[PDB]
């Protein structure tokens, strides 16, 4: 979410996409090895985060008859110091989990982009905004080769090459 | 062929380390807020003590008399309870209390006490039954006709059992001097109870205390927990209320107080005073004093986790 | 066209997850060990108690006389304070210290209570004011001209407010038995105090103390909170410190100790024995026990928090 | 800070910056961009660290009347074990900090770099410390169009293509 | 030429953030669960206790003959240890077990009280040494002959050094009020103890307990710490166990409750019932009351820190 | 450990290594810096959590006569909270090291891809497993100077061009 300048709101079927534009028409798709990661790795954290303990409190204080004012006070002291320590725990906690989930579907992002920079060696170049400038027509079935990683970068080479 | 990801129209703020209010595609609560206004107790042998308070259950007040021998794994307060009939006052109240919530409920055993010279059916009109009563668990200890000589006596009690007795007495403070003299006879009295991790150390105090009930005596109620083979003992001569039944401790349980309904068809591990918090969530901010399993109480209304990528508009 | 970073000639060394000593340009610090050697009361009611013990407000000693209806947002304790003039001492002291402490102020209210054939004025000299005087509060009950029986009398206060009460009585033990039957006489005298919550408890015990402030008798305060329309009740029959006035709380307020002066031109929610405790910084290094709205206490010395990048010079 | 081998101590108008070398002279600039989100990211994490709680704590001792000796040892026992945590979680805090801190520095360094060779795209090499080997006389209103990102990749290929 | 990392046939699988079962290199324990079943205590004065009580040491029965005068750094308490030779009970018990715990060793020092017209060897056939005897640090204090009035006497010590004082006194409860007036006399008892920090508060309460150690009659000890240049005084008229000698704190030291043997070739600084936790790990799941320089106490049974990249095997 | 589609079991020399194939023969070395650049802060790691305290806490309880049971009941509940703190305190601990830990290692791997990238600037392809399709014939000797990054990018240039 660096160099790419905006999301695609009309991408509903994934995280991450593909959108070319070549001679045939137009077309949108949804990677779904990247996509299914990053929720993989999401929904694993949630499942490590959404935890309640088997640790059972018992009654220490007395809503009806209160106790002692001076040990009350030591409780509620008490309660009062354990109850700042989860407060920081939990904003600590929600803070540095979302700073790792927003910087890890960064690395996702960029991580899909590095790969499909590694399919096309020498055959396409690179605009600085997230696309991939073509060298040679790529029909619709090259383009979902490139989407499949199936896409020979050798046969296509010489074509690409002299442009 | 460009590459790109996904967004939304309007997506959830959320704070990280660096930035506050960051706004991402889907987000979800950690900070439980729903309270369920009932006791969910599915699954649990529950008793709604109600108008019975939880000390009466051992020295048994008109009120308490369905709970001699309750069984339970939750416990409920009541603030309409009540543990005394005849005015009086529990000494340790909360450590008994609290010993009493995680009993599992309480059996009573006959202690086997014998009297010799001594009438023993000391009634009120504060613990109304069919007429004037007493607590069902004690003997109110008096004189034979009218003012006479208490003799001193001592009584002993072995713990025949495996586990801990829970041993309860009384001193009767009469409304006046004279009074102690008609109920018990001139002189100082005096009650010792022995054992061997107890040594006390009492003697009345007549005096005139408000009306409450209608009474301006008291009945100051002792404890103590005795020893398996252990021997308990009361050297006495006068002004004593002896320990009919003692209790022991039926197994583990968990204790609350509240002022909500009973309901069977929910089911919950963390109680407090408004009703059951279910949750999954790791934090609360209901009640910090929350009992049981619960989730962490924070002071953060909400801490909302980012479950998605950062939401970057066109 | 080549890219770099900036960098100094000398960074501040940070420690990391990884590595203990990593250079970098820029670092704050995060521990506060800058101390304020005064009492930051700007913009606070607060009362320097100095001289006078915060329980001596409720009873009135000499040194207290000007603080009987204090009122304020922060109350500072001092060392050379004292709650006595006749040597004494409460029971549940820091109780009802930590109860004074944020009451904000005390509210004095004349109990109303009349005697018939006991004189009323008992004095000594520890309490001097313009001779021989005595706690302003209380009333030393004595005996009519000299040796003489005590009439076993009973006086009641109901709690005629919205808010509890504090009800302070004081029971006397002579340097002697016969100065015991000399100032209340011969017998065993004793002292009921009763309510809804309270059920005690008292007969003096005479004998020598050590002379303190030049005395070798003794007055032991006691002290309960008497819920609205409730009535506390006095049944005694000699050695009885009575109550003139109870209090009542004011509202809130913060209690300190401290041993530094009192300065109004700085402001400072943090407060220990040696001064305030102004910081932005989340931990502080001075004090452990300090109170307020503090940073928490760590036993680091130092925690620098890099600001900056890595400073790799050349 | 991986590969650039050290930092200048000539920059003193950024945290990032260019330094050119052509035909004309010498020449150092700050990238205003790159280092006002850096010093944005880490002021807000300031913002976020230097909080003081709301929550007020009483005096439970006595400094001038010693309270009873077990409660006394029950109260400078949770205070001892309060003390503990927070010098646990002050520690740990510092350290994640700075670490999060050098490697968000080194990652927008690193980032500045890929966009400047998202700017030149076969009009220029790299040489492996952190300099971009230009294959074409540019100007110094070229390399002020390389900092101000208005290079055009195209208008200059050719001539650095056959070099 | 390729590009590669290290792997290995059989990794460890370790917990991260994102997911609970990663696999990876190289992994160590950060949970300590290796006990040494032995109290290590290598370069350390050590006092096993035994059969002595750790209060004993103030009063003094046989078992503690050895422990009157004791110095060490760490204090070990056996189960089998016993406090009093005569049956009674501390008051206050684990305040002064927890002062005695730390105090380093106790140094005694003869208080200097003379009596004249009362005899002061008082013994019982449980203090057993060559015949019947009494606590070595007190004075069982009786009448002259036999049936006799007990001088209503004081005393007083002032604590001449610049270290607090152990007062302990003894109030005996004999088995029945006529075997009081046999060793005592007749009439109302009382004993007054005075300081500047102290004010009670002590008459008998005669009476049958059970026979422990084949006695009815108990004993409660009491004890106050004696400020520099400060007066304790004793006002007491019978049943009075008077102290000989009082204790001052060494120093420093560490108390442990322990059932194991103690070693002197291995060293440690965290200690409990069950042994020695030696160990550089910060967490440990042996015991939760583990005292002294240990790791913090977590439920986890391990938890696998990685030392090394991911394991990915082909 | 992304593209790379698994590590070398037989590499038993290091953590990261070059694994070549030219016309001399087959072998394969280890990268001594990187290798020490992660295990010394995978060391450091670990010597800044393998502390214990110096805070001494003393005897609370007692387990051959125990205490009131109201005092009890508030010190287990006190010592319940505080174990319930650093339990969650050495959970998140030990799993935010180890996620650190791995990307770590993965920061590194992919520094040392980069770097050898860096090297060789027109004179070999990338295949997008890991591996560097060498231009030009390279002698052992010149695998050797690549390993020991001294290989001449300009003097193997125009014979790698070409092809
Ligand atoms: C502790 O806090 C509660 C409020 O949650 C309050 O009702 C109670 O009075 C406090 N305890 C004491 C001793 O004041
Ligand atoms: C968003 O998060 C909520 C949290 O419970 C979840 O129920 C929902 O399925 C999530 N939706 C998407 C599209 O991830
Ligand atoms: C209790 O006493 C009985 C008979 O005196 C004996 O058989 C039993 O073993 C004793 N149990 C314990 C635990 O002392
Ligand atoms: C360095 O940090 C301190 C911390 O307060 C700050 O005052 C100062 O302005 C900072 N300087 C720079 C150049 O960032
Ligand atoms: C207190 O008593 C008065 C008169 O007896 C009555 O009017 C008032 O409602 C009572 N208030 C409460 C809170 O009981
Ligand atoms: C608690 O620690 C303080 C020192 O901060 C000490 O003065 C005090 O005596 C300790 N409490 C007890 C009961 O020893
Ligand atoms: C693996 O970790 C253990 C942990 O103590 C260490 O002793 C061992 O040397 C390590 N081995 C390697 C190969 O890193
Ligand atoms: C204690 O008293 C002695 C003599 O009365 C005196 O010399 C000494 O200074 C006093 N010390 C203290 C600390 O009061
Ligand atoms: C506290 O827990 C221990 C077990 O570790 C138990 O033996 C003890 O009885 C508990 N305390 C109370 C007051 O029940």
């Amino acid at each position: 979410a660096g160099f790419i300048e905006n999301g695609w709101e009309g991408l509903i079927d994934g995280w991450y996409g593909f959108r070319h534009q070549n001679a045939q028409g137009e077309g949108t798709a949804a990677d779904y090895k990247s996509t299914q990661s990053a929720i993989d790795q999401i929904t694993g954290k949630l499942n490590r985060l959404i935890e309640k303990t088997n640790q059972q409190f018992e009654l220490i204080d007395n809503e009806f008859n209160e106790v002692e004012k001076q040990i009350g006070n030591v409780i509620n002291w008490t309660r009062d110091s354990i109850t700042e320590v989860w407060s920081y725990n939990a904003e600590l906690l929600v803070a540095m989990e979302n700073q790792h989930t927003i910087d890890l579907a960064d690395s996702e992002m960029d991580k899909l982009y590095e790969r499909v920079k590694r399919q096309l060696r020498e055959n396409a170049e690179e605009d600085g905004t997230g696309c991939f400038e073509i060298f040679h027509k790529c029909d619709d079935d090259c383009m979902a080769s490139i989407r499949n990683n199936t896409y020979d970068h050798s046969k296509y080479r010489e074509e690409a090459m002299q442009n | 062929i460009c590459l790109g990801h996904h967004a939304v129209s309007n997506g959830t703020k959320v704070n990280t380390l660096t930035e506050r209010g960051v706004e991402v595609v889907n987000a979800t609560e950690t900070v439980e807020r729903t309270n369920i206004p009932r006791i969910c107790s599915k699954g649990k042998r529950t008793v709604d003590l109600g108008q019975c308070g939880l000390l009466g259950t051992i020295t048994g007040p008109p009120q308490c008399d369905q709970f001699l021998e309750f069984s339970a794994d939750l416990i409920i307060e009541r603030r309409e309870g009540s543990d005394v009939c005849y005015p009086g006052k529990f000494v340790n109240e909360e450590a008994l209390r609290q010993i009493l919530r995680e009993s599992g409920g309480i059996d009573k055993e006959a202690m086997g006490f014998t009297y010799s010279g001594i009438r023993t059916n000391g009634a009120t009109s504060s613990c109304r039954r069919s007429g004037s009563s007493f607590y069902a668990e004690m003997k109110w200890l008096l004189s034979n006709t009218d003012n006479a000589a208490f003799p001193q006596m001592t009584k002993s009690y072995k713990n025949t059992r495996k586990s801990p007795a829970l041993i309860v007495w009384g001193i009767h403070h009469s409304g006046s001097t004279a009074e102690q003299t008609k109920l018990y006879g001139s002189g100082n009295k005096l009650v010792t109870v022995g054992s061997s991790n107890y040594q006390q150390s009492f003697v009345p105090s007549p005096g005139a205390r408000t009306q409450v009930n209608g009474q301006s005596g008291r009945i100051d109620f002792h404890w103590l927990m005795l020893n398996p083979n252990d021997t308990v003992t009361f050297s006495f001569n006068g002004a004593f209320i002896a320990p009919d039944r003692a209790s022991f401790l039926r197994g583990k349980s968990m204790g609350i107080q509240s002022g909500v309904q009973v309901d069977a068809n929910c089911e919950g591990d963390c109680y407090h005073s408004g009703g059951t918090i279910i949750s999954n969530l790791p934090f609360q901010n209901i009640d910090s004093r929350a009992v049981g399993k619960c989730p962490r109480y924070v002071k953060q209304r909400s801490l909302l986790l980012a479950t998605g990528m950062k939401n970057v508009p066109e």
